[PDB]
């Protein structure tokens, strides 16, 4: 059968739900931020923001809430999954251990009952008695907050008013009540209740409400002083306590629904509001001390604050910061002020966040034809829409070009004391030597010194006593203000050639054979201190400034020829810490000794390619245990240095890679470099404290920016993108996007704001009306925000809009392709149009017009009136693949620029996707499945193969093998269909097998081929995915032998791990629509696999039971080798 | 694979001294492969047509060409390759049809009727029609008719001259449908454009043929009838 394997590239990034309150510790405010399946615990600081821990759970988080109860001085956290587990967790700290208890759990889900309308709806009541629920469309569930439920009880009281909009509890009136928004069959209105949990029945409720606004939306309860309920609606606001009752319709609130709110005061003084144009308001509420003891409200003020993100969280949290959470692009932490800008704006940008957004097109191309592929992800919405270009690894691009094979190292020579100012170098070939300069990017040699103008050099640092260290041929010697004498050269009283020496400021240490030798360096003295001699002759020496910003190491670094060298010392006093002998004829490169920033490890360059991890404590002398880790075949190098700040670490080796960090893990990620041998601290003129990278190849003064595995870079065009393309010939993308226009009563529209397609470099218009005779384009009375759309063709390097091309008005584009058709030797661009109209169903009008862009200028070369919507396009065989309306159209380009009709398929519910491989054609209907469909050129038609018959709703179809075809669903699901192969009559070969179903639990929109990895020339075969929440992943198909070792971890792993909330996870990723809930097959969940990396060895002995091994042959399993399968899968991504 | 096409191009007569009967016997053949449009290209492509346009017209092969015809414009735009050509290619086409609709075998009427009425969409076909005797062939066909001969209905009354002669009456009245189906289309593009001139208009017309009666009676071959109400 078919088995694959899914793993998680990007961790989902847009949020949904924002908690703020007092989760971590009784005296400190924070933020959770969930945003799919991630729950982050940050915390308030006064910089910013500072993540605590970030949990995964099993489960799409819906509704969660704080709460603090009658009891505790911390608070709990009630989270509710999408498939309606429900749990209470607590925060619990004790040094470094660091974990989430769930206190309650339990599944809470009728048999029977439409879910909802408007989603799921959660409050928490404010005296902390009880948790109210809406999820089943005409029920109302509480689970009673208490200490009896080890798992949560649950109650159904029914709700008699069907159509609830929104709920919320009212504060402080000395029993649980609860206010509505209902709509009733005639009008609408707002209704109350009195749950009594001694009798599961609503008690009366004390307000009426008989009548409210046409389209409210919301329900804002407000608090203790002066408790009540603000309506939200669309044009107006309104307020009620049973008996008082205010309304404004201001104009500011008219033009844009308010989607969120927070309560910025305590006293619920001021309230926030944000829309779906960008929009922060501020509810104002002027409290009026009327009589002794009586608080009522007066006054209902809407101040304007400024532009934003599209918001779907808004919590305020301290010192006028407020955080704004977008789905839809770019959440952003802003700050509130109290004077105005220029603008009237009290939003003041801070730090932001880099959304991936819903991404609703990619394609993996490479742009430096390399081995490493980039992946332009379509991002964002209305005005967040922006390209995101992909890349792993580190991006050492600003580099300058310096023509030095196989230096052994330029190290610095100064005169300005204080500064970095005119710092020139020292060129040390083996058996030459020269001095270099640095006019930026271009060097120049010359004649400086005097001293080593004659023999080479190894090791020449900065002392911070403001002088320098000269390692010529035997004697060290200080260094004045650039002087032609020596200030005091120590001689060695051997008598012989220095095998390799290093330097420090404030200490020599050089090996003479097995003579080590210890300099102090005093000013303008070296004093003899220490000396110590090795077993064996020494083969290199490094030096780390550990400590204090003076160059003092307690640690030293031993390394011996044809033999490993553990060997620690005392480096000043030469007092021996800990001696390993390991053996063997490769050499380390001897020892790397850098902090990152919890723990001092060795770092042991091994000769050859070979890594090993060994950890000290700087004070007693304890290694731990060793791991092999592949580096290439030739000896590496370990460094660290300073890029701009914080103390960056580099591995130069054959794979080069960056040790440092890793989202704050010691993971390794790439650089784009294909071999690094050395690295050399200069001073660029035209690069600020970077680096110089010496190899078998060029000279590279590169710098380091921040560290991280995807790196993302962000396009912004401020209107929505639709697709994305790729010319391989021209260097230009091809985006088709989406601009939101009003209408103008005397002139035809008008935008909102100048987005990227307006301002670019030439513009166009579409022409030869050939949709003239319809009167379908009545006048319409306001300009209620018609769609105008165009295509952007975009730069290749510098990423600038090259031209626009406006389409005709009412004119969708809804596909893109860019191929070559029949033996015309141009490369076209193909857009698949249609013409839309509201108060209408499906359309039938449209056209296919193919474009070309011949010398930086868009021509429309031929046009094809088609009736009907143009959904899908691929490129089959030399020509042009259609969907148009449930009907599959093959085309076939003439010599006179036109289009004749080659075949046609018309079983089809609504043809709304194609995928081509070879000869053969996946379609995917719009209820009902996967769909295979032949070609036989021999017979000039199309021909139907197979057939899936269950009636899923297709989201997104891609073909892995041509033998089994993937594909997603609105129900969050993924599963693979497969031809069959017993085709022992007509009726088992006509229809398609489901082999696998799995519950990936998120939207997906793209599918693309081509990895992210290099291409060193396993798995086989790439697919990524594109989904609504920024979530990228990888599925591969697996070998039948791997897939039942890994399925076998799997069941084994999930008796190890408790996951927070106690979920099963063959209950998360259960394939589950509305009507099949089938346990998951097929598929291996890799994102589970790839955490056995995290898991310490006392419990993955446990994971290693008396199990399989096959190194055909057979083996019990066991630690090692289990630990190298996930690397090998882990290196995928 | 086996050349049918060639072969078939081979049978039907060429300056050569066959029966009537095997080639008669052979159109037919070719009138069932013109089905698929692979081999109706390829067959107008080699210029089957002009071939097929050579025979004598007293003939009982006639009514073979009749039906292919007929079968050449049903389904494929191989028509549509039958615009350009050597300039009496069409103007052959033209004055071969309406004869074989004239003088009227007893099934050769139930097929060119049926040849004009998908053949009226190309404007180059209308125009060639006006310039013969066009409706003075067409309403006499109908006025011929015995079933409407009050004077002569109760002399005839088997049912060959019945069945067939009130079908001949309904062939020719979609006849008469679609081509001033298509003359509405005709003289509205001869008011939207010499009585707007630029008021809601573009003037760009190089004259192609193309498919243009506007297809459907339910929606716009009824707004047409409206739209013309702002006529002269």
């Amino acid at each position: 059968m078919s088995y694959n394997y899914v793993v998680t590239a990007q961790k989902p990034t847009a949020v949904n739900g924002c908690v703020t309150g007092h989760f971590t510790s009784a005296e400190d405010l924070n933020l959770l931020i969930a945003k799919n399946t991630r729950l982050e615990i940050y915390v308030v600081t006064a910089e910013g923001l500072r993540p605590v821990k970030e949990v995964g759970m099993y489960g799409k988080i819906a509704v969660m809430e704080l709460f603090r109860p009658k009891g505790e001085s911390k608070d709990l956290l009630f989270i509710l999954t999408a498939k309606y587990n429900a749990c209470i967790l607590e925060y619990k700290q004790s040094g470094e251990s660091i974990d989430i208890i769930t206190r309650a759990h339990g599944n809470v889900q009728d048999r029977i009952g439409r879910p909802s309308e408007t989603g799921i709806i959660g409050i928490i009541d404010p005296e902390c008695r009880m948790i109210g629920l809406r999820l089943y469309d005409g029920l109302f569930k509480v689970i009673p907050l208490d200490r009896d439920n080890k798992e949560l009880k649950a109650f159904n009281i029914r709700l008699e008013e069907l159509h609830v909009i929104d709920v919320k509890f009212l504060y402080g009136c000395q029993a649980p009540t609860i206010c509505f928004v209902y709509q009733d069959p005639q009008g609408r209105h707002v209704k109350t209740y009195e749950v009594s949990l001694r009798e599961k029945e609503f008690n009366k409720g004390p307000w009426k409400q008989e009548n409210v606004e046409a389209e409210a939306s919301m329900v804002i309860a407000v608090p203790e002083p002066f408790g009540g309920a603000i309506i939200i609606g669309q044009e107006s606001i309104t307020y009620h306590n049973g008996d008082k009752y205010l309304a404004i319709a201001p104009p500011i609130i008219k033009q844009s629904t308010i989607v969120c709110h927070n309560r910025v005061d305590p006293n619920g003084s001021r309230y926030l509001l944000g829309d779906m144009e960008g929009r922060l308001f501020m509810l104002l509420l002027e409290k009026e001390e009327q009589m002794d003891g009586t608080v009522t409200l007066k006054d209902l003020r809407v101040e304007l604050l400024g532009e934003t993100s599209i918001a779907e969280c808004l919590t305020y949290l301290d010192n006028g910061v407020v955080f704004v959470g977008s789905r839809l692009g770019d959440s952003q932490l802003v700050k509130l002020n109290v004077d105005s800008n220029e603008q009237g704006s009290y939003v003041v940008a801070m730090e932001t966040f880099t959304n991936l957004g819903p991404i609703v097109d990619m394609c993996v191309v490479d742009l430096e034809r390399q081995g490493q592929g980039q992946l332009v992800t379509c991002s964002g919405a209305f005005k967040e829409g922006s390209l995101r270009i992909i890349r792993n690894g580190i991006g050492i691009h600003e580099h300058a070009s310096i023509d030095l094979p196989g230096i052994k190292g330029l190290w610095p020579l100064r005169s300005d004391p204080n500064r970095e100012t005119d710092d020139t170098l020292v060129l040390s070939f083996v058996g030459q030597t020269r001095v270099l300069m640095l006019n930026g990017e271009e060097v120049e040699e010359t004649e400086l010194m005097g001293f080593v103008d004659d023999q080479q050099t190894f090791f020449c640092g900065n002392v911070a006593h403001q002088q320098l260290i000269q390692i010529t041929s035997a004697s060290v010697r200080l260094v004045s203000q650039e002087p032609k004498a020596l200030v005091s050269e120590w001689k060695e009283p051997q008598a012989k050639n220095i095998s390799v020496a290093s330097c420090n400021s404030s200490q020599v240490v050089v090996a003479v054979g097995r003579a080590l030798y210890y300099l102090q360096i005093h000013p303008q003295e070296l004093r003899q201190i220490s000396h110590t001699e090795m077993e064996h002759e020494v083969a290199c020496l490094d030096i780390t400034p550990l400590g204090d910003s003076n160059g003092l190491s307690p640690l030293c670094a031993i390394g011996l020829w044809t033999d490993i060298s553990a060997r620690i010392l005392k480096l000043p006093s030469f007092e021996l810490l800990h001696k390993e002998m390991l053996g063997g004829e490769i050499i380390p490169r001897s020892i790397l000794m850098t902090t990152f920033e919890s723990s001092h490890y060795l770092l042991c360059a091994l000769g050859d390619g070979a890594l090993f991890y060994f950890g000290l404590n700087i004070e007693t002398g304890l290694l731990s245990d060793r791991k092999k880790v592949t580096l290439g075949t030739q000896p590496t190098v370990l460094r660290t240095f300073r890029s701009l700040s914080t103390t960056n670490v580099f591995a130069c080796s054959d794979r080069p890679t960056v040790i440092y960090s890793s989202n704050h893990k010691l993971v390794f990620s790439n650089v784009n470099l294909k071999e690094v041998n050395y690295m050399c601290p200069l001073n660029s003129d035209g690069y600020p404290d970077s680096l110089a990278l010496a190899n078998n190849s060029t000279l590279t003064i590169g710098t380091i920016d921040e560290i991280q595995k995807l790196h993302i870079r962000t396009v912004p065009l401020y209107e929505s993108p639709r697709k994305i393309c790729y010319q391989e010939v021209s260097q230009c993308f091809g985006v088709l996007s989406s601009r939101i226009e009003v209408q103008d009563t005397s002139g035809g529209t008008t935008a909102l704001r100048p987005s990227a397609s307006t301002q670019a470099l030439s513009s166009s218009v579409s022409s030869s009306k050939l949709f003239s005779s319809s009167t379908a384009p009545h006048e319409t009375s306001f300009g209620e925000e018609v769609e105008v759309h165009n295509l952007l063709i975009i730069d290749q390097h510098t990423f600038e809009v090259l031209h626009a091309h406006q389409f005709l008005q009412n004119e969708y584009a809804l596909s893109l392709v860019s191929c070559k058709l029949g033996k015309d030797p141009n490369t076209y661009f193909i857009v698949g149009t249609a013409m839309v109209y509201p108060e209408e169903a499906e359309p039938k009008q449209g056209r296919i017009v193919v474009f070309q862009y011949s010398d930086g200028k868009l021509q429309t070369v031929a046009e094809k009136e088609v009736k009907g919507a143009v959904y899908s396009m691929v490129e089959f065989n030399g020509k042009l693949l259609a969907s148009i309306n449930s009907t599959v159209r093959l085309y076939e380009w003439t010599t006179e620029k036109e289009l004749r009709t080659e075949c046609n398929h018309y079983n089809n519910i609504m043809a709304l996707y194609l995928k081509t491989k070879g000869d053969f054609i996946l379609v995917g209907d719009l209820m009902r499945s996967v769909l295979l469909l032949a070609y036989k050129p021999m017979e000039g038609n199309f021909e139907e193969i197979a057939r899936d018959f269950n009636p899923n709703w297709m989201s997104a179809v891609e073909i892995l093998d041509d033998d089994n075809f993937l594909g997603a669903e609105n129900a969050f699901n993924l599963f693979v269909c497969q031809k069959d192969s017993a085709a022992t009559t007509d009726e088992e070969r006509q229809h398609l097998q489901e082999v696998g179903l799995f519950h990936l639990g998120e939207f997906v929109n793209v599918f693309c081929h081509g990895s992210l990895v290099m291409q060193n020339l396993p798995t086989q075969g790439s697919v990524l995915f594109g989904t609504v929440n920024g979530m990228i992943g990888l599925v591969t198909s697996l070998s039948e032998s791997w897939y039942n070792l890994l399925l076998d971890m799997q069941n084994r792993l999930n008796k190890v791990i408790k996951s927070v909330g106690k979920i099963e996870h063959s209950f998360w990723r259960s394939f589950h629509t509305e009507r099949k809930t089938e346990p998951a097959t097929g598929f291996i969940d890799g994102d589970l696999i790839e955490s056995f990396l995290d898991i310490s060895r006392p419990k993955m002995q446990e994971v290693v039971a008396n199990l399989q091994y096959d190194d055909g042959m057979k083996r019990e399993a066991t630690a090692d080798d289990l630990i190298k399968v996930v690397e090998e899968l882990t290196r995928i991504h | 694979q086996l050349g049918s096409r060639e072969l078939m191009m081979f049978y039907i007569d060429l300056k050569q001294t066959n029966d009537v009967l095997l080639t008669f016997e052979a159109l037919k053949h070719l009138a069932s492969l013109l089905l698929h449009n692979k081999f109706a290209t390829e067959f107008v492509a080699h210029g089957g047509v002009q071939k097929l346009l050579e025979i004598p017209r007293p003939s009982m092969a006639a009514t073979g060409v009749s039906m292919c015809l007929y079968y050449l414009s049903y389904n494929q735009d191989a028509m549509e390759r039958v615009c350009m050509h050597p300039h009496n290619v069409l103007s052959d086409v033209v004055n071969y049809t309406l004869w074989l609709m004239e003088c009227s075998h007893a099934s050769g009427c139930c097929h060119a009727t049926m040849f004009f009425s998908i053949c009226f969409s190309f404007r180059a076909v209308l125009e060639l029609f006006d310039r013969y005797d066009g409706l003075r062939r067409l309403v006499n066909l109908i006025s011929t008719l015995e079933i409407l001969n009050l004077e002569d209905q109760g002399a005839l009354l088997s049912d060959d001259e019945i069945f067939a002669s009130r079908q001949t009456g309904k062939h020719t009245c979609m006849a008469l449908r679609k081509y001033f189906e298509a003359h509405l289309a005709i003289k509205l593009e001869q008011v939207k454009q010499s009585l707007q001139r630029t008021e809601g208009g573009i003037l760009v017309h190089p004259q192609p043929p193309y498919k243009a009666c506007s297809y459907t009676h339910e929606q716009i071959v009824e707004m047409m009838e409206f739209l013309i109400e702002y006529g002269p």
